[PDB]
């Protein structure tokens, strides 16, 4: 198989911005590398074919250069239209392969998260289950860290993170992370805490509760 | 104009075959062929096979072969495609694609070896589980007040098969601030998800707030109201 | 190094068992011609149909 | 049984490789070699041709004499192997179209 | 269950590249033959000596790499390598082409020559069944399928036998 | 009167739906049709040649001079002598890669006629006779519906073998 | 072909760059139509028997 390598895998930039992306080929391939945009909830939709070809109707922005190895994508002037993953795809050999992919997204000036624990609902307890739900609400960039500590000890394997896409007005994201315990475990500790490291604050921020207090 | 029309969504057990078809109009069908592409939640493209509707030849990935059949019928314009012995780790959107000129000796530039139109998609869930409705449990805003101004509440939604689940708050009524998570999948096969909102702590002992979670598959509907714990 | 080599590259000395060489277009010696290509490969057998 | 069956076949393999011919960027045959020499050890074998290491020294430099060269008088060789180490320590000089001198030394 | 070349390869007969599988009333048999194998294992081994046979030996050449800008005659000088390296890439790329092309030809060829070589000893005592097998019209025990694998199956011994059984 | 006859020294200027196909004549009258499995087999060849022909790049920036306004001697007959030099390899390999291709293509067209044929010929097996022309004289009846079965594969020879053993003996 | 005016190629003294240079654009010509005549009799030779071979057939 022949292996496609994209670059970068994200990317930030504003609206009016030049930006191109760069596709890789392990082997030679002609021309025959295509490109295509994903919007998030839409199918792809073809934009380059054949290394140089605009699709017809497409935007005159996108432009498509290279042969054999190396090949790029570039935008003239970036639109709020434009903000979407790309990929790129070589049809001259089977199975055709794509790359992983580079996420066009907003830039956006720096924002600390605002941490938030929330312990089980005693209502879960009462059916045997316990989750604690640690809530980062509108940060920017994505990279975050959180970590668990119940009654200082770290825990590992029995959390769950989910992020959102980039809100339409602040262009942040938002992240919960939820650890999970049957009520036994839960009932054993005290002190469950969940510690963020984000690039918007000096030093870790840790919010906490005792259980059985309020 | 040309259109890729697919089959509506399907929901599978691991042993048994999945068929996906493919409606084209606006070209001439068997003048071409089409491509099958898929895409696993929050995962790249990746490419099933391929078949001829001038010959009903194919072209199957390594992978998928024994496993993949796809088939073709110029009377009808439509192309089908069948996975047998599934997985979990089948459980993707499937898209058509048209793909490669046929009849005719072409030029590179002319020959078509790109993916264009592509189908709306079709999805394909792979579990061992069976409907199911969800449960809520409330996330009451906690500490002193939160913080001094901006207090956040939300809802959990547990335990629930298939997707989606719509959620609301207050009927819709409040619309801002509000933050609903993309649903992840625990080890017990079901989903989970929440959703949460940022509301001036002030309006906590005024305001009610309710979120509503509308699930269709299992016909169910919850409403929660949301209220601070009183110690 | 204490070896017996036809060909010498800048690289160091290669072998002359194959007809082309992408090590190096400075060469002394008896040594494959320089090529681009790193890989060219010539089959030894028939088509492989399997089952 | 009155009657019986004779087959002709040919050999296959489980994984075999891909080539190229005028027609197909990849067909896949039971076996291929390579006719691309890519690799090297790194090293310089001193046989069967006479290698002269200059180490410190260039053959203009061992040419005029430059006394860290002196061990170069009457030498002889097929390959006489410059170092990026090298460097002169006698006189400041110039010659002028030194490659050619070089060259005419050298060969 | 047993079907021939026009279908697929065999992965089970390692002790050659063509050869025979039958049933008959013994059982079923599979055996390599040894002569066509060779013949076309004789003919990649001489291309295997041929695109190695001239040697290639260059002492004092051009510098090739330069650590000065000159101007005309080191742009002559990178123009000339640069022109020759892509000479003679081009060429390495035909070569193999070509070659690749010519011993699929060739081992396609061993297999059809054995299969009417086969055709040709049989004669009206058998039929193609279309998938690269023979129906070979009469009882035909192990010494009578090696006669034919060594080329000594003598047709009339059987044609009346296998005459009656073709023609109701 | 007019009698089919086959490829042997003969194309059809009447066929346009397909490079390879049928002609038959039988108990409803006369037809034709494309086989596609073998048109797209040889224009596949065809069109996997034509990529391989245009996949490499050749991108050159600063070169030498090559068109000189003055008489000046040695360097200047020595750059003229390299591109001279050059143009005449490029112009041998661009004459013989050509007429190998052209060779090659007009022999794998052959090559899928006469599969076919055998093709044919293995379908049929003793109901039909080889009429030396291109076609096979199909010793039983045989509608519209048993030429489809020949075209597409299916026919079964069984079927019809005692039929047509009856009419060749 | 037709060749006229060329390029010197034998020589009576040392010069240095420019002869090394002369020397190695005609070797280099000439071990690329060496190696083109060698391949042009084999790909003949070989239709030739293939041909002939043909109409026997
Ligand atoms: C002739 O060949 C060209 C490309 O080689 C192709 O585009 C064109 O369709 C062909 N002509 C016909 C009539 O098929
Ligand atoms: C050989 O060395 C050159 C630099 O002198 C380098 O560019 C090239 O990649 C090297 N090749 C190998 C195979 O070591
Ligand atoms: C091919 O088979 C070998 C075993 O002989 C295995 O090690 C290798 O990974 C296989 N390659 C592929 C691409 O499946
Ligand atoms: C050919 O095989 C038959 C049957 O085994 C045997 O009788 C005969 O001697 C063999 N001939 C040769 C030349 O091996
Ligand atoms: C082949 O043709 C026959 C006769 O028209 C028909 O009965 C059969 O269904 C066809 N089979 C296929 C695979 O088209």
């Amino acid at each position: 198989d022949i292996q496609m390598t994209q670059s970068p895998v994200s990317l930030s930039a504003s609206v009016g911005d030049r930006v191109t992306i760069t596709c890789r080929a392990s082997q030679s391939i002609g021309k025959f590398l295509n490109w295509y945009q994903q919007k998030p909830g839409r199918a792809p939709k073809l934009l380059i074919y054949y290394a140089s070809n605009l699709e017809t109707g497409g935007p005159s922005r996108f432009s498509g250069r290279g042969s054999e190895t190396e090949f790029s994508l570039t935008i003239s002037s970036l639109q709020p239209e434009d903000f979407a993953t790309y990929y790129c795809q070589q049809s001259n050999n089977v199975p055709h392969t794509f790359g992983q992919g580079t996420k066009l997204e907003i830039k956006r000036t720096v924002a600390a998260p605002s941490v938030f624990i929330f312990p089980p609902s005693d209502e879960q307890l009462k059916s045997g289950t316990a989750s604690v739900v640690c809530l980062l609400n509108n940060f920017y960039p994505r990279e975050a860290k959180v970590q668990w500590k119940v009654d200082n000890a770290l825990q590992s394997g029995n959390s769950q993170e989910s992020v959102t896409e980039q809100d339409s007005k602040d262009s942040t994201y938002s992240l919960s992370s939820t650890l999970t315990l049957s009520k036994a475990d839960y009932e054993k500790h005290k002190v469950y805490a969940c510690e963020v490291t984000h690039q918007g604050l000096s030093s870790p921020v840790t919010k906490s509760f005792n259980r059985g207090e309020c | 104009q040309v259109q890729l029309v697919q089959s509506g969504p399907e929901v599978k057990k691991p042993g048994a075959s999945v068929k996906v078809s493919c409606k084209a109009s606006g070209y001439s069908f068997s003048r071409y062929g089409i491509s099958w592409v898929r895409q696993a939640p929050g995962q790249g493209l990746e490419w099933l096979g391929w078949i001829s509707g001038y010959t009903g030849n194919t072209n199957y990935a390594q992978k998928f072969q024994g496993r993949v059949t796809m088939t073709t019928d110029t009377s009808t314009s439509t192309a089908s495609m069948e996975l047998r012995s599934l997985r979990s780790d089948d459980t993707a959107v499937y898209y058509c694609a048209r793909d490669k000129k046929q009849g005719e000796v072409v030029l590179p530039a002319a020959s078509f070896r790109w993916f264009a139109p592509w189908g709306q998609g079709t999805l394909v869930t792979v579990s061992s589980a069976s409907t199911k409705g969800p449960s809520v449990f409330p996330l009451a805003p906690s500490s002193k007040s939160t913080s001094g101004g901006t207090a956040a509440l939300g809802c959990l939604v547990k335990d629930y098969f298939p997707e989606p689940v719509t959620v609301s708050w207050n009927s819709g009524a409040l619309t801002s601030g509000v933050h609903t998570f993309p649903a992840v999948l625990q080890s017990s096969g079901l989903y989970s998800l929440s959703s949460v909102v940022t509301v001036p702590s002030s309006s906590l002992g005024t305001q009610t707030y309710i979120c509503n979670v509308n699930h269709k598959p299992s016909n169910t509907k919850v409403d929660k109201k949301v209220e601070p714990k009183s110690c | 190094d204490t070896c017996i080599s036809e060909c010498i590259t800048p690289n160091g000395s290669i072998p002359n068992d194959k007809p082309f060489q992408n090590v190096n277009k400075i060469t002394y010696g008896a040594c494959p011609k320089y090529v681009k290509q790193n890989t060219l490969k010539l089959a030894t057998g028939m088509r492989n149909v399997p089952e | 049984n009155s009657t019986a069956t004779l087959c002709l076949g040919h050999h296959a393999v489980p994984n075999g490789t891909l080539v190229k011919t005028i027609t197909d960027d990849q067909i896949e045959v039971t076996n291929a070699t390579e006719l691309v020499q890519s690799s090297s050890t790194g090293k310089i074998c001193n046989n069967p041709h006479r290698i002269l290491d200059g180490i410190d020294c260039t053959l203009i430099d061992a040419l005029l004499g430059d006394p860290h060269c002196d061990v170069f008088q009457n030498e002889t060789w097929d390959l006489f192997v410059e170092r990026s180490k090298a460097f002169s320590n006698c006189y400041p000089y110039d010659v002028p179209d030194y490659a050619s001198l070089r060259s005419l030394v050298a060969s | 269950a047993i079907a021939g070349f026009i279908e697929n390869g065999w992965e089970g007969m390692i002790d050659g590249w063509y050869g025979f599988r039958h049933q008959n009333s013994e059982g079923t048999g599979q055996a390599a033959d040894l002569k066509s194998t060779q013949a076309a294992i004789d003919q990649i081994n001489g291309k295997l000596n041929r695109v190695i046979e001239k040697t290639n030996e260059k002492f004092h050449q051009i510098e090739k790499e330069f650590s000065e800008v000159e101007g005309r005659i080191q742009d002559l000088e990178k123009y000339v390598e640069d022109t020759k390296i892509d000479l003679w890439s081009y060429n390495a790329e035909l070569l193999v082409a070509l070659e690749n092309q010519h011993t699929i030809d060739l081992t396609d060829s061993e297999m059809n020559k054995l299969f009417e070589k086969t055709r040709r000893q049989l004669r009206e005592n058998a039929e193609d069944m279309g998938n690269g097998c023979f129906k070979i019209y009469h009882k035909c025990d192990n010494a009578c399928i090696e006669s034919i694998r060594n080329g000594t199956y003598d047709h009339d011994v059987y044609r009346d036998e296998a005459l009656n059984n073709r023609f109701q």
